[PDB]
């Protein structure tokens, strides 16, 4: 009689009908990625539209069950996502024009290219063409030509398409009773209905801004060290208290500094840990690479992989006849069908990536018993965070020596680990400033605090203050830097990468306390320890059915994000960088520019 | 869910075992026969029922299920659903859900 019984009935029949259409929609995309054919391209659109229109048809009946009469927390969470109308709230024109802007911006990204200034005939596309050249390019002009010319025909041309994306998406948030489009993404962390665990959407701006203050002393030392090694190349453009060029970050957008690890090696007289030459002599293939990782999850207590998982895996690309995307991805369809599509070579990274790609599948097995709408991570940062903790355990010399990759007589000391922390710091400490910088800028533009003319004026003004990077060539409001980015052009959440760093480290410190490991954190290894797996398995099966604030307390015992695990794991590196920076100036100034003298 | 005094969807709304049932149970994986490419909808089940089935009771009635007090009259709509549902059967499904 009560609306509760009617709501639970609608939710029971929705999981069955949605599981059949969702599985076929994801299955169609699998055959399309594994094999490029005219039949798979159409099946992805038909199966994709059938499932896309399914939620639109169910959303009409979901708004007829108010959440005020539902006293069940698990029931409101399932209807919380169905209550949203998506693009239905937008006008007929604004709703159809939105997909045209997303498809137009996404097409220019893949079709965009920069012709070689010295070779006008040869014109290389950004990916891989422009992303690979900028990685190993040490030239100042060669890196500036592709970096400066890209945003000229891209950033400038995408400005009118980006303006519509800002106005169109805002109309959707306002129809949803949201302050703005920026608050739309913050809704993932929204927590309500539980006394004391409530997390407001606006509290995210204060947490990300409060936690970033503690990372400054660690990033300032890491930035001063990188500027000292590269200061001998161009002392005029690189000031001691200034900022590093924007095109010298090692890649197009300067997201990860790992490419600079070669010249930033503190000690070049000592060997480095690599499993490439060790795996070659062992004569291992893609079949035994995943098998070795499957035994790791069993040592911690996690169930093994189903027979269909290893049988349906795609270990390589059979030439150009049948082509697939080598980009590692973990595909979760449904009905217990788990698969991974990746191109498996013999490298030290593929071994670490195998644990990451398998972490997503292993993570999907815990909450697989939850309802369709209840199957998901507690937030957007837990997806890749659970997979990083698995890779961090494999990179430790203790895990490598266990399976026999690294020689048992390999000497492990400060000089050996100091070089390892620097490699992980560039990929970790390097993305944090860039993530908080770009993510915070989008929230200000969407909120309306930055006029359209100040988009670029505030972009570089906040860049030198956050990441300490200055533009070699000044740009006007015509250019759009985020327009060229992959996540910004594809309408994907860019904040999930910032929180991933804080979440992956919290679990690393908490899981190592259950296994009773002593010494530095980077020396910890969760293998052979079945006590840490039982504690992490509890949250793995919860998913988003419970507030992420509550599930996070059962693991690390914290009700919010904390930078403490970031300082301890990077503590040994901070102590060494502090001494090497005594001869230099720690930090940078925002009053220095390469074109302003 | 098949056993004396069990619960669940298939036990209450489909087939249930009395507490005194003295028989035996036998099962084997049909994924190599029933499940086929594209899916097999020939095998369905009763998702909703006004109550729990009695021991050794079989009801094939297809009458629409009424969740609330809103009249149905055999026409699908708000608070009106079709109780029978088809089991998705494909060889790519997980072993746990294999028929």
């Amino acid at each position: 009689s009560t609306i509760e019984e009617q709501a639970k009935t609608f939710l029971d029949k929705f999981n069955h009908e949605a599981e059949d259409l969702f599985y076929q929609s994801s299955l169609a995309s699998w055959n399309y990625n594994t094999n490029i054919t005219e039949e798979n391209v159409q099946n992805m659109n038909n199966a994709g539209d059938k499932w896309s229109a399914f939620l639109k048809e169910q959303s009409t009946l979901a708004q007829m069950y108010p959440l005020q009469e539902i006293q069940n927390l698990t029931v409101k969470l399932q209807l919380q996502a169905l209550q949203q109308n998506g693009s239905s709230v937008l006008s007929e024109d604004k709703s159809k024009r939105l997909n045209t802007i997303l498809n137009t911006m996404s097409t220019i990204y893949s079709t965009g290219k920069v012709c070689n200034p010295d070779n006008p005939q040869e014109c290389l596309l950004l990916e891989p063409g422009l992303n690979e050249i900028m990685a190993n390019s040490l030239d100042y002009n060669e890196r500036l030509w592709a970096w400066e010319s890209w945003r000229s025909e891209v950033g400038k041309q995408l400005r009118p398409l980006y303006e519509e994306y800002v106005v169109l998406k805002n109309e959707m948030a306002r129809a949803n009773h949201y302050e703005d489009y920026g608050d739309y993404w913050r809704g993932d962390y929204e927590v309500n209905g539980v006394d004391g665990y409530d997390y407001s959407r606006g509290q995210l701006i204060e947490d990300v801004e409060h936690t970033f203050e503690e990372i400054k002393p660690l990033y300032e030392h890491l930035h001063a060290y990188v500027r000292a090694k590269l200061m001998n190349a161009y002392p005029s453009y690189i000031s001691p208290i200034g900022c590093l060029p924007a095109h010298l970050l090692g890649d197009m957008w300067g997201r990860f500094w790992t490419n600079l690890y070669s010249l930033t090696v503190p000690f070049g007289q000592k060997p480095n840990i690599d499993v490439t030459d060790a795996m070659v002599d062992q004569a291992w293939d893609a079949q035994r690479i995943f098998k070795e990782a499957e035994k790791f999850f069993v040592s911690v207590g996690l169930p093994n992989m189903t027979q269909g998982f290893w049988e349906n895996s795609m270990l390589t690309d059979p030439g150009n006849v049948q082509k697939a995307v080598c980009h590692p991805t973990a595909w979760d369809l449904g009905k217990g069908d788990f698969r991974i599509l990746m191109c498996t070579k013999v490298t030290m990274d593929d071994f670490l990536t195998a644990h990451h790609e398998m972490g997503h599948i292993q993570y999907d097995m815990a909450y697989a018993a939850q309802p369709f709408l209840l199957r998901n991570g507690a937030n957007e940062g837990f997806h890749e965070a659970v997979g990083e903790i698995m890779s961090l355990s494999a990179a430790t010399p203790k895990h490598l020596k266990s399976i026999g990759l690294l020689s048992p007589d390999f000497q492990e000391d400060n000089e050996t680990e100091i070089n390892f922390l620097l490699k992980q710091a560039l990929t970790i400490v390097g993305t944090l400033p860039f993530t908080y910088m770009l993510e915070k800028w989008r929230w200000m533009v969407f909120k309306g605090e930055i006029p359209k003319d100040q988009w670029m004026k505030k972009w570089w003004e906040m860049k030198r203050e956050i990441v300490g990077v200055v533009e070699p060539v000044p740009h006007d409001e015509t250019y759009c830097d985020p327009a060229s980015l992959f996540h910004v052009s594809n309408d994907y959440s860019f904040i999930r990468y910032y929180t991933r760093t804080l979440y992956q480290f919290q679990f690393q410190e908490a899981l190592c306390q259950a296994a009773k490991h002593e010494g530095p954190l980077h020396k910890c290894d969760i293998s052979n320890s079945t006590e840490a797996g039982q504690k992490l398995f509890n949250m793995l099966r919860l998913g988003k059915s419970e507030p992420w604030t509550l599930a996070l307390e059962n693991v690390v015992g914290a009700k919010n994000m904390n930078v403490r695990p970031l300082l301890n794991y990077f503590e040994p590196l901070f102590t060494w960088l502090k001494d090497q920076n005594k001869n230099s100036f720690v930090g940078w100034s925002t009053d220095w520019s390469p074109y302003a003298d | 869910q098949i056993a004396p005094g069990q619960t669940g969807k298939i036990a209450d709304y489909n087939y249930k075992l009395p507490d005194d049932f003295t028989g035996c149970v036998i099962a084997w994986n049909s994924n190599n026969l029933d499940s086929k490419v594209g899916g097999n909808y020939n095998y369905r089940y009763r998702l909703f029922r006004k109550s729990n089935l009695k021991p050794f009771e079989r009801d094939i009635s297809t009458e629409i299920y009424q969740a609330g007090s809103t009249p149905c009259n055999g026409v699908q709509g708000f608070n009106c659903y079709f109780p029978l549902q088809s089991y998705g059967f494909q060889p790519t499904n997980g072993v746990g859900y294999q028929p």
